[PDB]
């Protein structure tokens, strides 16, 4: 299963633009928030991947496929802080609810 | 008074009165001008 | 005198006209043995025409 | 510091001096 | 649909730049002239069109007066018939269409004027209609004003065929054969229905040519201005 | 200067994505033939009378007596084709890019697509032919409150001159509306920028507009216009009907009947649906689901760039697109028809359904769901 | 607008000047392999939904044509 | 949808309901008269 | 390079070359040009 996982990793080839999933994710309220409480390294870090990948668009060239991005190298790193806003923003809906 | 805070004082009443009372308004004003203009000529 | 009819005459020499041509035949006593039959052979015609033409074309205009 | 990095060479793109400034 | 689509003919005027042949246009216009026209109109096309083309003025003048036109009641509602002028149009074979469908046995003979235009295929349509006027096979049968024309819809134009050899003589001499005179008269037909394709070709040669010098010199400013991104290298210096 | 200043903020200088393909030009594209139909329409309206008994002989006069007016007639032909064409072609980019979820910006061009849609139907009922003769009742009484609003758009028991002057009117007024609204178009996307292919925020690399995708337009200005000097000089009659060149003859109707190509997507599907009225609604929800489309975004990725299942779907709904425009060509007969049912229960079925499926599939993958 | 549109940080960026550089570098020194290099990431995606077309194409167009053919058991 | 429709939203919904109703009747009236609907104007 | 600084660094001079050269560029493309659309036909 995994094994094909990655092959889909391999698919969406932002490995080819090194590009972790979380830099990926389209923009969304939820993540500017999880963005906004990133820590300055990751930020910049994420900035600089972002920005590589739309130099290499603008190209139309992919980075050497060693550079590229592993499945296993992948991180989620803003996984977590989008988890933590989620479930606020669940929270405060739900009180809105009731 | 009592119109004002029955018809006149909810907009939403407001706009049901100005409606209704112009949809009967066209009726009043088409046959009173005609009478008027048939007297005249 | 036409030039489009020598081509034609060289269009029947071809093979393929011939087989056509020999449909054709075979629906016409085919339609002649059906006494009430409306089973026409513009199909089988139309056939040969394309064929006959097309190759009557290719060297018609140049012939010409 | 910053003197540490060196600037990358564009000779690849770069193309073939006043003199031929004038020409370019 | 249930016709036999016209073969194609190696036109001269077939190419992507190539031109009409104009003796063509003027022999066919010599084949509607002497046969088409008893039946047919060409309600679009002035004697003044033919100037310049394959005729000139003189030489359309003298042709536009070989006929009579009415040219109105004048001042005494007096409608009379003059000499045609180069700029009358070419004249009508029947006043009203339905003194058409009275003296074609009940069709319409249609305007010849954009014919090739109006026909799928026209120019091939035309001659294979014209050159098409076969017998009809066993099983079809058909009326009196009818005629087996595989290519004409149904096979069964009112139109009895109108080009036997030697139907008219050709001034240039060139031999009036059957096949000579319908290439002639699709060559003018289509002439008729598109008086302006030489000088539009012409264009398109002018047009390819300027496409030819100035797209790879846009696209080298294009590749000017951005090459400097195009060369842009960007590096990523944490402070660390 | 205030209005320089303007000007300078929304074109000489406006933050753009430096990484957007050819097809970001195409929009520009439509904006450029806009003005080229207005210029050639413009043209054409010095001549042309809206007239049944004169309008096919203003035509012929256009082409056959004003110096150059076969030039700017086919001109105005083949340009409303190659306005289609980039209209397919910019939706298209919309569509694969996730470019919808610029929800006014959708809107505003759903809107402008129908308008478009009606400006070409009614020019194309303009020259009076056979053809357009019979198509013009056909769709009016496809609008049949319904008897009322055909018998009123036709100004009579069938169209005839009432509705030709009116047609006249109308397809003359609706492309500066259309301007307006591409007006309007430009504003609800500057609010929020263009969108980049990889579908991500570009705010980190964007670069000025007007040295980098100026002159990108210029030279995307020059192959369109290559294409469409070379539809209008080398083969003007390839997508027009031959049945237009006859006049408009009531009592003789045409052995078959189409509208112009772009419209055969949705002819396909009219024809498809064997009740009328399920036809005239499938019809308007083909163009209509559109707009509906940025409520079915399911992905937490906007692009599809990285995202190839929705490709393989995306370029199946472009072959039975492709597949409807055959259709709606061929005549009513075997087999022509069960495709025509099968590609429109398969459009739907894709815009609807299996998308925001296979988006929330593709979001499993990648441990996001 | 240019300015204040997000924050970069710690960041360089090179660049050349557009006489100095050659207009097409390698143009079709790398510009053929690229090319092939793309298409072979989009083409099992792209190409056979186009050929199921041309091959559903084909068979109505055929199959119309045997569908107009006589039925020569008819007729006799 | 309870995020804009919970159990204290139902609330609201029936606390708006008799406005939107009023609304709907002015446009009633409204389209009567104004396009001369006569199957509802002739009562 | 002489051409540089003579005719195509000032930009009035730029558009001065650009007209004069138009004006002319007219007469040679469109002989050359019909040349070859006889030649052809
Ligand atoms: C193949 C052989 C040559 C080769 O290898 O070329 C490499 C080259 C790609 O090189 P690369 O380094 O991989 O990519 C960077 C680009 O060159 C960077 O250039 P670009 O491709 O981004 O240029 C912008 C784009 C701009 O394109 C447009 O604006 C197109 C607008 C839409 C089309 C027209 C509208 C109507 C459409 C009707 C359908 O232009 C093109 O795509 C090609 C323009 C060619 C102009 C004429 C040259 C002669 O291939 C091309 O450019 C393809 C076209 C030329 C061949
Ligand atoms: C046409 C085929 C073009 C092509 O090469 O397709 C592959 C390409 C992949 O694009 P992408 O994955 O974004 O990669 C860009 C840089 N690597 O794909 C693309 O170029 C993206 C396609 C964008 C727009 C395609 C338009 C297709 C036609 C749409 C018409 C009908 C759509 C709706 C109409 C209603
Ligand atoms: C299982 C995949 C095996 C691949 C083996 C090839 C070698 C792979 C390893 C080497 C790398 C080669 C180059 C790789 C390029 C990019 C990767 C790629 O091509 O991946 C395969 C691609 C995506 O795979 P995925 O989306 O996961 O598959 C789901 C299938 N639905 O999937 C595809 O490209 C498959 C696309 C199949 C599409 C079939 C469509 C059939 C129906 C069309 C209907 C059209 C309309 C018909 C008419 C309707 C109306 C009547
Ligand atoms: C000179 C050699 C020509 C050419 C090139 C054509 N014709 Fe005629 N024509 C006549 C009539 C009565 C009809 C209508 C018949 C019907 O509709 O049943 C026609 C029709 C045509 C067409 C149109 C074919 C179509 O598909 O509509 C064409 C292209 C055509 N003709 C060519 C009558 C006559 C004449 C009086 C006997 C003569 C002479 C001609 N036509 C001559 C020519
Ligand atoms: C306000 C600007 C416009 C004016 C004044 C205008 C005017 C005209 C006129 C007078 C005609 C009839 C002449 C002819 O037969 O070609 C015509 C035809 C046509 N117009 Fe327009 N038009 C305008 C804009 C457009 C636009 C934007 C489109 C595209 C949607 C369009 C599509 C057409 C089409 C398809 C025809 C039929 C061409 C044909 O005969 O084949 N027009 N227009
Ligand atoms: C009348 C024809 C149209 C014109 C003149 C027009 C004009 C433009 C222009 C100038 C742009 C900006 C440049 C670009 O990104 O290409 C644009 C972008 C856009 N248009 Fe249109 N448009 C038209 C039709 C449509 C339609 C029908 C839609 C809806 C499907 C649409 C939706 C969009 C979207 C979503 C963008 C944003 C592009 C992006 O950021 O990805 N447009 N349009
Ligand atoms: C973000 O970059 C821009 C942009 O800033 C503008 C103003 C326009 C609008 C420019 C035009 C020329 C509009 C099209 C032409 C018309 C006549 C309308 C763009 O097309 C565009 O590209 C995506």
């Amino acid at each position: 299963l995994d094994g094909f996982r990655k092959w889909y990793y391999n698919a969406a080839g932002f490995n080819k633009l090194g590009l972790m999933r979380d830099d990926t994710l389209h923009e969304t309220e939820d993540v500017k928030e999880a963005i906004r409480r990133l820590p300055e390294d990751l930020y910049n870090d994420r900035m600089f991947r972002i920005k590589r990948a739309l130099d290499l668009t603008m190209r139309h060239q992919i980075l050497p496929k060693d550079q590229w991005t592993k499945y296993e190298e992948d991180k989620f790193y803003l996984e977590p802080y989008l988890k933590e806003v989620i479930r606020e923003r669940k929270e405060r809906e739900e009180w809105a609810k009731k | 008074s009592r119109l004002y805070s029955l018809l006149f004082r909810r907009t939403s009443t407001f706009a049901l009165t100005i409606a209704v009372g112009a949809l009967f308004f066209e009726r009043a004003f088409d046959q009173g001008a005609d009478a008027i203009y048939e007297h005249i000529n | 005198v036409d030039p489009l009819t020598t081509v034609r005459e060289h269009c029947e020499q071809l093979e393929k006209c011939v087989k056509a041509r020999e449909r054709l035949e075979l629906c016409d006593n085919r339609v002649s043995s059906r006494s009430q039959t409306e089973e026409d052979c513009t199909e089988e015609l139309f056939d040969f025409l394309h064929a006959r033409d097309h190759c009557v074309a290719h060297k018609l205009f140049k012939n010409l | 510091s910053h003197t540490d990095v060196k600037v990358p060479d564009f000779s690849d793109y770069r193309r073939a001096s006043k003199e031929s400034s004038e020409a370019r | 649909d249930l016709e036999l689509h016209p073969p194609s003919y190696p036109w001269s005027h077939r190419g992507l730049l190539s031109s009409l042949d104009h003796t063509s246009i003027r022999r066919g216009f010599q084949v509607y002239k002497q046969v088409c026209s008893s039946c047919h109109s060409m309600d679009y096309v002035a004697y003044r069109h033919l100037v310049g083309v394959c005729y000139t003025e003189e030489e359309a003048k003298a042709l536009a007066e070989e006929v009579e036109v009415q040219d109105g009641p004048n001042d005494d509602g007096e409608m009379f018939m003059r000499p045609g002028k180069l700029s009358d149009y070419f004249p009508k074979p029947y006043p009203n269409p339905e003194a058409a469908r009275a003296a074609n046995n009940g069709a319409l003979p249609p305007d010849l004027s954009y014919i090739v235009r109006a026909r799928h295929g026209g120019e091939d349509y035309v001659f294979s209609l014209l050159t098409g006027y076969c017998e009809p096979p066993t099983g079809v049968s058909l009326r009196e004003g009818l005629y087996f024309n595989p290519y004409f819809p149904g096979q069964a134009i009112g139109m009895a065929p109108p080009i036997y050899t030697e139907v008219l003589e050709y001034d240039d001499g060139t031999p009036a054969t059957m096949s000579q005179v319908a290439k002639d008269v699709a060559t003018f037909l289509r002439w008729a229905s598109e008086p302006e394709h030489d000088h539009r070709k012409r264009m398109g040669l002018k047009m390819l040519l300027m496409m030819g010098l100035l797209l790879p010199l846009t696209y080298a400013m294009k590749r000017h201005k951005w090459s400097v991104l195009k060369s842009r290298k960007l590096a990523y210096r944490p402070p660390k | 200067h205030p209005l320089f200043k303007i000007i300078n903020h929304s074109f000489i200088d406006l933050p753009a994505p430096s990484n957007i393909s050819s097809w970001w030009n195409f929009g520009s594209l439509l904006g450029v033939c806009l003005m080229v139909q207005i210029i050639t329409g413009l043209f054409l309206a010095m001549h042309y009378t809206s007239d049944t008994m004169t309008a096919f002989s203003s035509v012929t006069h256009i082409c056959r007596d004003v110096n150059y007016g076969w030039l700017i007639r086919y001109m105005h032909a083949n340009g409303a084709s190659m306005f289609f064409i980039c209209l397919f072609l910019h939706v298209g980019r919309g569509l694969y890019y996730g470019s919808y979820t610029f929800m006014e910006t959708w809107n505003i061009g759903v809107l402008l697509l129908f308008a478009v849609m009606a400006t070409a139907f009614m020019g194309y009922v303009l020259p009076w032919g056979q053809m357009s003769f019979w198509g013009a009742t056909v769709i009016t009484n496809l609008l049949s409150i319904g008897t009322t609003l055909v018998e009123w758009i036709w100004g009579g028991f069938s169209v005839d001159k009432a509705t030709l002057t009116r047609f006249f009117a109308f397809h003359f007024i609706l492309p500066f509306i259309i301007a307006a609204l591409a007006i309007v178009h430009l504003l609800f996307l500057h609010e929020t920028g263009s969108n980049n292919p990889t579908g991500l925020n570009s705010d980190a690399d964007k670069i000025p507009f007007h040295p980098y995708y100026t002159i990108k337009d210029i030279l995307g200005i020059l192959i369109m216009f290559l294409i469409l000097m070379t539809l209008v000089l080398f083969f003007p009659d390839m997508l027009g009907d031959p049945d237009n060149y006859m006049p408009a003859n009531p009592l003789n109707t045409p052995p078959h009947i189409k509208p112009e190509w772009y419209f055969l997507f949705a002819y396909a599907i009219l024809r498809s649906i064997p009740n009328k009225l399920g036809g005239v609604l499938a019809l308007i929800l083909s163009i209509l689901i559109l707009a509906l489309m940025p409520f079915l975004h399911t992905s937490k990725q906007r692009s599809l760039m990285f995202r190839p299942i929705t490709q393989i779907l995306y370029w199946i709904l472009v072959a039975n697109l492709l597949i409807l425009t055959w259709i709606g060509g061929q005549p009513v007969e075997h087999p022509f028809i069960i495709i025509g049912q099968l590609a429109s229960i398969s459009y739907f079925s894709i815009i609807l359904i299996l998308m925001p499926i296979s988006g929330i599939i593709e979001d499993k993958m990648l441990k996001l769901y | 607008e240019f300015g204040n549109l997000a924050r970069i940080r710690h960041v360089i960026s090179y660049s050349l000047s557009p006489f100095e550089q050659r207009a097409f570098p390698s143009y079709f020194s790398k510009g053929i392999p690229n090319v092939l290099r793309r298409t072979r990431e989009r083409i099992l995606r792209v190409a056979p939904p186009f050929v199921v077309v041309y091959l559903i194409y084909t068979w109505g167009n055929q199959e119309f044509e045997q569908s107009k053919r006589k039925n020569p058991a008819m007729y006799e | 949808l309870s995020r804009f429709l919970g159990p204290r939203y139902r609330e609201l919904a029936r606390n708006w309901i008799p406005t939107a109703g009023m609304w709907g009747t002015v446009g009633a009236v409204g389209l009567v008269w104004a396009t001369d609907w006569r199957l509802i104007l002739d009562w």
